[PDB]
């Protein structure tokens, strides 16, 4: 039920290993942190809100640490993301290559040779 | 759900007194010091699943 | 009290007409309802509807039918010019399907 | 309007061509990482579902007041 | 209370958490846990009455029973091979008397009888303390041991959570036992998908913890504990109530919402498994969770309720205290749908 | 236990009518006894008698149920001939609920228990012919 | 006397730009697709001396 | 395609940022001019659909739907300025972005190419539509209906979810094209048959199919004019694109699995048309016929011909605009009479003589008076289901019949006889009503000149 | 007969019936603590008999 927590050589808290370095880092227009900026903006105008502030004008130094805060934190968290993505596919492509046997590699057939089953509809 | 923070530090909190093998005072070991030592020396590393079987 | 809370009556509802008597439904105030009215009346009649319908009327032919049209007319030329049927009951050349070889 | 407002037939159907291409890679992507989830659990040979033992380096290799461990 | 001690005894509860996520030795664990219900025990009495005297002896009772039947289950085990090291129980009696005394901890059916009257019994307070940080000690363990665990008696109780936070649900007017019944159910959805996935376990988890928090800490600022009370918030605060009606829309599990995302992920994680009667029943029955928070919403924001005179002495007057991390906790309960995919950050 | 449905299972489905109804009749009195050991526990009966009489009321009422499904459903396998088929659970589980609701003495009860409980034995037999897992195991 | 109308009446071009940045959002989701611009058995082309691309 | 979807989503700081006076006029422009943008989409192609992106992709079937979508907001937020004049201005601007969100939803949820984002924006448009109806509804009733509106969807819907996730796993896919090229087909299996019903149900009670249909008097009836008339004019077909989406892989199994909704939805047409012929209320009358169309769509995608389809898609969308225009008619005399009963008020045509000609035309585009759209795909439909049994014609004439009897009855009873004495508050038609009733009728006559644009992929 | 009553009575009212009859079954506890703990003692031994002996 736990897939990735024992894989091997792997630093326990690091939240980020080195070899991570090897993947192309996440743009800074990426739609994701542009979200991820949005719900910064959404947080500071909800705490304008609340406080009984004007909403769009009240904090402009509050709601920009508000999306930055929000921005910074999704840029690792992309990072993060991408990484195990790209483990996981790194484990898959490898495991596929060292078990020939279970992946076999079979003759394909062409439309006009293979027999399929005409249903008619009326 | 584990956050393995001995390892990280190299603390060792609780991990003296897990096995039956492990430096005991006064190097008095356990009634069973070899059938131990052996599955754990065959166990290690190869994962849970592998040393079931 | 003979009453069980405290409550505002209901209002009746009022007239646009009374205060403005060419009031067009829109508005209270009558500029606002004057302009509304306006840009009602021409983005709706004006613009979407002459100019959507106009736009719609001339629209390519990108569904190609008279390209099929002309092709039904060159195969039709062809096919009765040379004493071929003008349609074959196969779809596909049977020389590219490979039925199975036994059916018994 | 043809020239105004739209391209030709070719740019839809080249990216047709093009979205069909990576959505089969995804489908038979998603077919063989079910099958290699399916046999890494059963099998327990691959680098997941690694469940952890008992680190062989707590042993201790000394003499133990008796002969016989 | 001193607030130094106060402090003092959260800090404790805390660590006793810590202590059982970070050990690999059973015992540790086990001291962790007494740790955590020491230390538990006086926050619930903080508001002196009999009521908080009442709850915190049910809950010190489950507790304790549960500590028991963890230390048995541990020692089987420990007899049955020499190991104090949480990987997988060796003996089957020890694995399900260890699954039984983790959920009479975490209050699974049907051993969730205590979990709705601690929540009346205590403040709001407490009542978000116990039903979010509670959680995550039996859960870690859980994870630790889930290839372990029988998955029929999981699923079972699991089941069982579902149909009766529901069920029981649809029955109340106090605030406090709406909020315990809802935790029942989540953590019956957190249960199921244990055996399968973990980390859709921890997604659930959080998401959850989001959820309860913004609910908890709009009810503490509107000091509501009751449907009656909460239906006079709208001629007060406005936007305190809309915020609430978008939060239970989310709790119900309506897409968009972030709610819907948890068991979106489950019931997908489970049909890999070949299993889809288990999941058509859960999400039907999530309907019944999503009656009761329609019911409040409707007290609470889409209609107005009759105010009071004296409500407008309140309207002079601004909140003294202010929650630093209610906007952040509204934000991620409702609109972090798109961001699904992070999840695999979590494994 | 498990091992009262294999007792169950183990026999074929249009054959030995009599060790069916017994088996289904055993299930049903396990099911009965559970349901009244808990509604003793959380609703005490305030005598002992009185107790027993509430024991022996819902065990008979689950026994018979159990019963009757289980004869009615191995009877009209081996009359129609046709095992496998979900219909003779369908009539099985109807008749139950009829002997339910009759036990109750409610018409709505016992046709409401009729539809549901064919339903649902049809729903268990449809899942016995398409390997249908309520707890799967993990394989993934 | 223009200042006034403008802070009036700005919410007007927020919709225009929307339909613009939208027009410039699809060409560049366009440039993503171009695996097999020119490639197509069916509209497979040489180029012209001049045209670096088919279509853009 | 975002160039519709990027304007959407400025209506909302748009309209929360304008004048207390000026969020109409606002509004009404700009979504027209979105309207006007979203034209462009009818350009369509024949052999495949416009694909432009891989979350986005407009069909034939789509483009009309999203046309009638984009120039339904407008409409919506004309009819509903009046009664709505004295709300307060955050109140009318979170009854303006409810509108928007709705559009927006339904304009992802028509051009979503995989069926979870399809199922995710199908299951979003669930709650503005709650809002609405609980929010700004009249009556005490309304909270029921929130409810049966909502626990009918879902019970549909959350079974489909569970199927869509299961086909995911086998297929590797839920991508459209992926799905259509790949095709393979149903076996006759119990597990076959459940996966049958938990791909249909959901669209089915969405139609609503006769006997899940409980929600929809109550929902229609409950609900403010804009929610009445996005209720009926767009959503109800989600369920109808839906199902023309999913059939693609439920063959051969429909070729059985199809005949209790068959029946259900022959007979029922005509219980729910027999239903308007003794009707109190006019809403209701509405909703029903919305009812007895809505089984006249489900029996053509039922029986899976090209002339049902074709039929199917024309119906869809002439009876949007058709019952969004009864619904209006019908509440300019309840915002006269402030009562819903139908023999209240009698007489109108002496009173105000152009609303009548609005009424009659409205019921004779009701009633598919050639050469209206309504009935070239009610004609459609027809003749594709007598050639799947010629013995249907006898319900479908009788349908016919009903409709007729019904659709002039209304008629004759508001708009004829001699008007209520003592009912003396009927002020004469505002420019704002004639205009709405204009801009429904107008493009549904217009629409007849080139009806291919509605007769969706199969032409 | 049939939308005003049937329809009803099958689908939605049959429903909220059962569920509000479940849910006055499940709520109505004394809260007294000697029946819940009774209530542990049985589901602690059917864990052990029915679940525990299977495997
Ligand atoms: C490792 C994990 C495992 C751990 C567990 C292991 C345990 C091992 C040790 C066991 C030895 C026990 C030693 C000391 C225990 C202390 C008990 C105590 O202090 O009592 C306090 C408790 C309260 O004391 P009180 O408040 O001062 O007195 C109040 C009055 O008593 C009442 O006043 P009232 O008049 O107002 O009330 C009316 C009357 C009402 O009384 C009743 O209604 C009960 C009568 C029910 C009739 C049962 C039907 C008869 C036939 C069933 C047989 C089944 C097979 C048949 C098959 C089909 C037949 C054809 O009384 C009650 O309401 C009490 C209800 C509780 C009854 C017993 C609770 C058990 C579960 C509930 C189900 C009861 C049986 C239902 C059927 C289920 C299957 C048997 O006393 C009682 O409740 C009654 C006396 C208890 C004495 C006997 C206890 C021994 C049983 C222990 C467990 C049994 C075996 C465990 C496992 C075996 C297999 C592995
Ligand atoms: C979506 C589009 C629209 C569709 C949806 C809308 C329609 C669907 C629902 C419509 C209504 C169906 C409701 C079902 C029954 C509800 C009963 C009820 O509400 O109980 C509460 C209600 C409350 O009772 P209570 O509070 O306990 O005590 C006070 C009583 O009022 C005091 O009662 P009492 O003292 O006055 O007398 C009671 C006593 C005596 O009752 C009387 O006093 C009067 C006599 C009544 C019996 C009439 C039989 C003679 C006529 C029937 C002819 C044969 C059937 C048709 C065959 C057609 C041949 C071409 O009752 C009995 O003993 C009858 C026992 C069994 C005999 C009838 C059962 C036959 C089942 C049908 C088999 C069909 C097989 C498939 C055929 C396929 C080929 C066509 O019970 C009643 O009062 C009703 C009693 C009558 C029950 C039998 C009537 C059912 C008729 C056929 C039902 C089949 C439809 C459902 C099929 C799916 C099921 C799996
Ligand atoms: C067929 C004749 C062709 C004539 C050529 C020119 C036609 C121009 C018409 C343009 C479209 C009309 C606009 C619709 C809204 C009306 C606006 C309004 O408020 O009027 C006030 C206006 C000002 O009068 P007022 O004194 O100030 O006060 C009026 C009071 O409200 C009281 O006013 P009222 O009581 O006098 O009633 C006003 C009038 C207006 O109310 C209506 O009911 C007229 C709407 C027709 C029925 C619509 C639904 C039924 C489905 C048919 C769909 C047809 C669409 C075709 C394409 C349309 C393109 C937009 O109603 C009637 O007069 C009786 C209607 C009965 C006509 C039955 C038609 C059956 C089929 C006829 C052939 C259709 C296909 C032709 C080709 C076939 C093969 C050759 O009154 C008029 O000007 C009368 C309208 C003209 C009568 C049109 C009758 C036939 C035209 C049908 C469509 C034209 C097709 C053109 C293609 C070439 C042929
Ligand atoms: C409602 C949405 C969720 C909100 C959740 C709260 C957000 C605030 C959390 C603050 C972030 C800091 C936490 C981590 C920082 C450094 C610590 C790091 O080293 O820990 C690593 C762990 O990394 C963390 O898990 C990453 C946390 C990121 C959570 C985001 C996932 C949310 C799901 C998608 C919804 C989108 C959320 C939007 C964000 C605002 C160590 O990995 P490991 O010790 O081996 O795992 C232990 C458990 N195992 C072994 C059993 C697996
Ligand atoms: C001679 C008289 C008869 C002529 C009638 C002509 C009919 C056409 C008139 C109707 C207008 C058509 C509706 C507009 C929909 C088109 C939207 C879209 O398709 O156009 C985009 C282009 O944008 C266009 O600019 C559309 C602008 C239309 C805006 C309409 C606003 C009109 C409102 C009138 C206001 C007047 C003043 C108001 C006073 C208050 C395409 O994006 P792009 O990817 O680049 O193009 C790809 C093709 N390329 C590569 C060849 C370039
Ligand atoms: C009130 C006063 C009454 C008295 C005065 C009456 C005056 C006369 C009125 C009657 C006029 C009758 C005119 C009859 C039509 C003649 C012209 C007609 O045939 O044009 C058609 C063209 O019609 C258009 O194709 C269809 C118009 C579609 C309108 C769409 C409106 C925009 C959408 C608005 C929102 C809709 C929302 C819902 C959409 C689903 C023909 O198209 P086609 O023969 O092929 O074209 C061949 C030549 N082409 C290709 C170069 C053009
Ligand atoms: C209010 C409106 C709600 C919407 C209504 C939706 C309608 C859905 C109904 C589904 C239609 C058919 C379902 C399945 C097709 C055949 C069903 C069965 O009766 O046919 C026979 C099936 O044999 C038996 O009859 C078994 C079915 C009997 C048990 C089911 C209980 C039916 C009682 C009615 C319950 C009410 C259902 C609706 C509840 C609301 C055919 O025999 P056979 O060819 O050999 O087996 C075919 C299946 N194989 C191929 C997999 C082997
Ligand atoms: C096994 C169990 C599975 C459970 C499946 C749940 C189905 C989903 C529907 C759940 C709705 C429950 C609502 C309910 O029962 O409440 C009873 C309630 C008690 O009254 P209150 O709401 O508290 O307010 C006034 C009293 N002071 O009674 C009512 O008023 C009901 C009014 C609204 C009912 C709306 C129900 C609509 C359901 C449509 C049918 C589909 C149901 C879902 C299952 C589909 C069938 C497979
Ligand atoms: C407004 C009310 C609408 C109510 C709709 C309710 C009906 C929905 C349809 C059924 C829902 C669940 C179906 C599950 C999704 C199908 C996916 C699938 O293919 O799984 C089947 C499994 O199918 C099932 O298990 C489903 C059995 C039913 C479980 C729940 C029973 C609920 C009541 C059943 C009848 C009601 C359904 C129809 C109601 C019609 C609408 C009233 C096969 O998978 P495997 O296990 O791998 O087997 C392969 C080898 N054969």
């Amino acid at each position: 039920m736990t897939m990735m927590s024992g894989r091997p050589g792997r630093v326990p808290l690091q939240f980020l290993p080195n070899e991570a370095r090897s993947l192309p880092p996440p743009k800074l227009t990426d739609p994701r942190l542009v979200y991820m900026g949005f719900l910064g903006y959404c947080s500071g105008l909800i705490d304008n809100a609340i406080r009984r502030r004007p909403v769009v004008s009240a904090g402009l130094h509050r709601q920009l640490l508000y999306v930055t805060s929000f921005v910074f934190f999704g840029y690792y968290l992309l990072k993060r993301q991408d990484y195990m993505y790209a483990l996981r596919d790194h484990d898959m492509f490898a495991y596929v290559k060292s078990h020939p046997e279970d992946f076999p590699e079979k003759d394909k057939k062409t439309y006009g040779e293979i027999l399929e089953e005409f249903h008619p509809v009326r | 759900p584990f956050f393995d923070v001995q390892k990280r530090l190299g603390l060792d909190l609780d991990r003296w007194m897990t096995i039956q093998s492990a430096e005991q005072p006064h190097k008095i070991p356990g009634r069973c010091h070899a059938f131990e030592k052996e599955w754990i020396e065959c166990a290690h590393g190869i994962g849970g699943i592998r040393a079931e079987k | 009290p003979t009453i069980r809370l405290q409550e505002d009556p209901d209002p009746e509802d009022e007239n646009l007409y009374e205060k403005n008597p060419d009031s067009h439904g829109y508005d209270k105030d009558p500029i606002v309802d004057l302009w509304n009215m306006r840009v009602v009346f021409f983005f709706g009649f004006s613009i979407v509807l002459v100019l959507g319908s106009t736009f719609v009327a001339y629209l390519p032919d990108y569904r190609m039918q008279e390209w099929a049209r002309r092709e039904a007319e060159r195969l039709v030329k062809y096919r009765e010019a040379n004493g071929l049927p003008l349609m074959e009951s196969n779809c596909f050349d049977p020389n590219k399907i490979q039925l199975p070889e036994d059916e018994d | 309007i043809a020239r105004t407002f739209y391209d030709g037939p070719e740019k839809n159907y080249e990216k047709t061509m093009a979205i069909l291409q990576i959505e089969a890679e995804k489908a038979e992507l998603r077919l063989k990482e079910l099958e290699v989830r399916r046999l890494m659990r059963a099998r327990g040979d691959g680098p997941w579902y690694q469940y952890p033992t008992i680190d062989k380096a707590l042993i201790d290799h000394s003499p133990k007041t008796t002969p016989d461990n | 209370m001193n607030p130094i001690i106060y402090t003092t005894l959260i800090m404790t509860v805390m660590s006793g958490t810590m202590l059982v996520m970070i050990s690999s030795h059973w015992l540790l664990i086990w001291i962790g846990f007494e740790m955590n219900l020491l230390a538990m025990i006086p926050v619930l009495m903080k508001n002196f009455n009999p009521r908080a005297t009442e709850a915190a002896t049910k809950y010190f009772l489950t507790q304790a029973t549960a500590s028991m039947m963890l230390m048995m289950a541990i020692i089987i085990n420990l007899l049955y091979s020499g190991q104090w090291t949480i990987t997988k129980m060796f003996n089957p009696v020890a694995m399900t008397m260890m699954t039984m005394a983790l959920a009479m901890k975490l209050g699974l059916s049907p051993f969730h009888f205590w979990v709705p009257e601690v929540t009346q019994g205590i403040s709001l307070q407490a009542g978000l303390l116990l039903l979010t940080w509670q959680k995550l000690a039996p859960l870690s363990v859980l994870c630790q041991i889930s290839q372990s665990i029988n998955p029929n008696l999981m699923l079972t109780m699991a089941m069982l959570s579902i149909l009766i936070g529901g069920w029981g649900g649809l029955n109340q007017t106090q605030l406090r036992k709406i909020m315990a019944y809802s935790s029942i159910a989540h953590m019956g959805w957190m249960t199921a998908v244990l055996p399968y996935n973990t980390t859709m376990t921890i997604l659930n988890l959080l998401i959850y913890i989001t959820m309860t928090l913004a609910m908890f800490m709009l009810l503490i600022h509107s000091s509501a504990t009751t449907t009656l009370s909460l239906s006079h918030t709208w001629n007060k605060m406005p936007v305190i109530t809309s915020l609430m009606m978008v939060t239970l829309l989310s709790m119900g599990g309506l897409p968009p919402l972030s709610g819907f995302m948890p068991k979106w992920m489950i019931i997908q994680e489970m049909t890999k498994n070949e299993s889809i009667i288990m999941p058509t029943l859960m999400a039907m029955t999530a309907l019944l969770n999503l009656y009761f928070y329609m019911r409040l919403a409707y007290s609470s924001s889409l209609t107005m309720f009759p105010s009071t005179n004296n409500m407008k002495m309140k309207w002079q007057f601004e909140h003294t205290k202010q929650m630093k991390l209610l906007p952040t906790m509204i934000v991620l309960s409702t609109l972090v749908l798109p961001m699904t995919p992070a999840l695999s950050s979590l494994n | 236990a498990k091992t009262l449905l294999h007792k169950y299972s183990d026999i074929p489905e249009g054959t030995e009518c009599h060790r069916k109804a017994y088996a289904s009749t055993s299930i049903g009195g396990a099911t009965g006894l559970i349901v009244s050991a808990y509604s003793i526990a959380l609703k005490p009966p305030a005598s002992f008698l009185e107790g027993v009489a509430r024991t022996g009321r819902y065990t008979f009422t689950s026994a018979a149920i159990g019963a009757i499904f289980g004869l009615t459903s191995c009877i009209s396998a081996q009359v129609r001939e046709k095992p496998d088929d979900p219909l003779n659970y369908f009539i099985g589980g109807c008749a139950g609920g009829l002997t339910l609701g009759a036990r109750t003495r409610s018409y709505g009860i016992g046709a409401a228990a009729c539809a549901y409980m064919g339903l649902t034995a049809a729903l268990v037999k449809m899942g016995q012919l398409e390997g249908w897992q309520v707890f799967a195991e993990p394989k993934v | 006397n223009v200042l006034q109308i403008v802070r009036d009446h700005w919410v007007h071009i927020l919709v225009p730009v929307g339909f613009v940045f939208g027009c410039y959002l699809d060409r560049r989701s366009d440039e993503k697709l171009t695996a097999f611009r020119n490639k197509s058995l069916l509209f497979k082309r040489e180029l012209r001396p001049n045209e670096e691309v088919t279509w853009k | 395609m975002l160039k519709i979807i990027i304007p959407t989503t400025m209506l909302l700081p748009m309209t929360w940022m304008s004048k207390h006076n000026m969020i109409w006029i606002n509004a009404t422009v700009h979504s027209l001019l979105i309207s006007l943008i979203s034209l462009s989409l009818l350009n369509q192609l024949g052999e495949n659909s416009l694909n432009f992106s891989l979350t986005f992709f407009s069909d034939s079937l789509s483009a009309p739907l999203l046309v009638l979508t984009t120039w339904l907001l407008p409409l919506m937020l004309m009819a509903s300025q009046s009664h709505l004049s004295k709300e307060t201005t955050t109140r009318k601007k979170l009854y303006i972005t409810m509108l928007i969100l709705l559009q927006l939803f339904l304009i992802m949820t028509f051009t979503a190419t995989e069926l979870i984002l399809f199922y995710i924006l199908f299951e979003a448009t669930l709650v503005p539509t709650l809002i609405i109806i609980t929010r700004w509804g009249n009556q005490t009733e309304r909270l029921n209906a929130g409810l049966y509106f909502l626990f009918y969807t879902l019970a549909g819907s959350l079974p489909l979810l569970v199927a869509l996730v299961y086909i995911q796993n086998t297929t590797g896919s839920l991508n459209f094209l992926i799905i259509h090229y790949w095709s393979h087909p149903l076996s006759n299996s119990w597990s076959n048959i459940f996966m049958w019903l938990a791909c249909i149900m959901a669209f089915m009670v969405k139609m609503p199919l006769y006997g899940l249909h409980l929600w929809l008097p109550k929902a229609h009836v409950e609900a403010p004019i804009a929610g009445s008339m996005v209720l009926a004019a767009v959503l109800l077909k989600l369920g109808g694109y839906g199902m023309m989406r999913i059939t693609t892989i439920l063959n051969p199994l429909t070729n059985y699995m199809a005949y209790p909704f068959l029946m259900l939805s022959m007979w029922g047409m005509i219980m729910t048309s027999s239903i308007c012929l003794r009707q109190t209320d006019l809403k209701s009358l509405i909703a029903y016929s919305s009812v007895s169309h809505m089984a006249l769509v489900i029996v053509a995608i039922m029986i899976q011909t090209p002339w049902s389809f074709m039929g199917a898609t024309a119906l869809m969308i002439a009876h949007g605009l058709t019952s969004s225009m009864l619904f209006c008619l019908a509440n300019t005399n309840y915002e006269r009479v402030h009562s819903r009963t139908m023999i209240l008020a009698r007489g109108l045509q002496t009173l105000l003589p152009l609303m009548a000609t609005w009424w009659l035309v409205a019921s004779l585009t009701n009633l598919a008076l050639p050469p209206s759209i309504n009935l070239i795909g009610e004609l459609f439909i027809i003749t594709a289901s007598f050639s799947w049994s010629n013995i249907t014609i006898i319900l479908m004439g009788m349908n016919m019949m009903i409709t007729a009897l019904y659709s002039l009855y209304m008629l004759i009873t508001t708009q004829r006889g001699k008007y209520t004495h003592h009912i003396n508050n009927i002020k004469p038609s505002f420019t704002r009503e004639n205009a709405l009733m204009a801009l429904h009728i107008l493009p549904l006559l217009l629409l007849t000149l080139n009806p291919k644009m509605i007769l969706g992929p199969l032409y | 007969l049939l939308d005003l009553i049937w329809l009803e009575t099958i689908l939605p009212k049959t429903t909220s019936f059962i569920q509000m009859k479940m849910s006055i079954m499940v709520s109505n506890q004394k809260g007294l603590i000697k029946l819940y703990f009774l209530s542990f003692l049985i589901t602690i031994m059917i864990s052990m008999t029915l679940f525990n002996y299977h495997e």
